């Protein structure tokens, strides 16, 4: 599993070392238990804040396989050109980075 | 810090003090109830076993951490590259016996994500107990100070710190000196806030002297260790 959060609006992304580039996660069929699921293989634990599909400011996409079996998360995923939903995954992993000011 | 300000209460709900033998030491930032960033710096032996160290965090002024009230260090664990003579890599996670109960003075920064963009001259801010002199004692109060970012290329000028800032550094300041990180504010955050967020981009972790013309702070380059922090604490307990 090479994956990341990306940027300042936390895109999920995946690595394909065969295109040495990086790609965001299809909203298609994603939840928020998919999401706890992503935060514990990032070391979170049980906390988990917000999952939710936005704009995706990168042409190919990861893809979730509803048909896998019971396997790790990113394991589910596959390479598509094509998201349905026209959104990608924005995943927070712990209320974090509020202050006195925010 | 020299040439900062008394933090407000709840400014800076993440900055930890890490005390050993009942006094402050280092700084730390929280990244969970459980997890807190730190310079390897600070946890080099004989300091290196979690039994030393306690944190205070939520608390502005070091006579109101009392002897007995701070959450014991669990575990320490320093990067696997940092380098004591170079100070590269030099970043350290903490784990505490409890996990903090957070509130409106105790709250975690956010890890930063590949993709800041950060400007090369991006405002951030330090806190810390450090000296607010070259020399002097530790701060009685939680101090905090405005730096810019200072670009790579020019930090690692002949005049500045000639080809010493590596990829797991980067440099914070003033290159004609006054604000800056002193002694007892490593290990501490350096943030910024981009998107209505505050985010953990360095940790203090060395420069020569304190508030120095052509000396600026120098911060371990925590974008670079985020994968690293989340392999370890996933790691932990497993
Ligand atoms: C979504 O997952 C389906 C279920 O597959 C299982 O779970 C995934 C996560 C992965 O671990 C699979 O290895 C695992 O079986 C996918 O359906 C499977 O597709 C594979 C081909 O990739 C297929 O493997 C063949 O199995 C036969 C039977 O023994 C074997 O003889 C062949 O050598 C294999 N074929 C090949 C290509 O050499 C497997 O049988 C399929 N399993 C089922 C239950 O049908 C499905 O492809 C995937 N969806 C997408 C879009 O990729
Ligand atoms: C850590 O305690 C520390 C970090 C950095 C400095 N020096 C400067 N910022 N110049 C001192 C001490
Ligand atoms: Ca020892």
């Amino acid at each position: 599993a090479c994956v990341r959060l990306y940027g300042p609006n936390f895109i999920l992304q995946v690595y394909s070392s065969q295109r040495k580039s990086w790609h965001p996660v299809c909203q298609d069929d994603w939840n928020e238990n998919y999401g706890r699921a992503a935060c514990r293989d990032m070391g979170y634990k049980n906390n988990f804040y917000s999952s939710q599909g936005i704009v995706d400011d990168s042409t190919s996409f990861m893809k979730l396989n509803t048909s896998a079996g019971n396997v790790d998360i990113y394991k589910k995923l596959y390479h598509s050109d094509a998201c349905s939903s026209k959104a990608v995954v924005s995943l927070r992993c712990i209320a974090c980075g509020v202050n006195l000011n925010s | 810090i020299v040439g900062g300000e008394s933090a407000l209460p709840g400014a800076w709900p993440w900055q930890v003090s890490l005390h050993v033998q009942n006094v402050h030491v280092c700084g730390g930032s929280i990244i969970t109830p459980e997890w807190i960033v730190t310079a390897a710096h600070c946890v080099e032996k004989p300091l290196n076993n979690p039994w030393h160290w306690t944190a205070f965090a939520g608390i502005l002024r070091q006579s109101f951490m009392f002897y007995g009230a701070g959450y014991q260090v669990e575990k320490v664990i320093s990067h696997p590259n940092y380098d004591s003579k170079t100070k590269n890599n030099d970043i350290a996670l903490m784990k505490l016996q409890k996990p903090l109960t957070f509130n409106d003075l105790v709250k975690p920064v956010c890890l930063p994500n590949p993709g800041m963009m950060l400007q090369p001259e991006q405002l951030c801010w330090i806190s810390g107990w450090g000296a607010t002199e070259e020399k002097g004692k530790t701060s009685e109060v939680l101090n905090a100070a405005k730096v810019l970012l200072i670009e790579t290329q020019r930090c690692n000028s002949r005049y500045v710190y000639d080809n010493l800032i590596t990829p797991a550094m980067i440099c914070a300041g003033f290159l004609q000196g006054n604000v800056d990180s002193c002694q007892g504010d490593s290990g501490g955050p350096l943030v910024t806030s981009k998107n209505n967020i505050w985010w953990l981009i360095g940790d203090t972790s060395w420069g020569s002297g304190c508030a120095k013309a052509y000396r600026p702070g120098v911060y371990g380059n925590v974008m670079v260790f985020t994968d690293w922090i989340y392999r370890q604490m996933r790691a932990d307990g497993e």
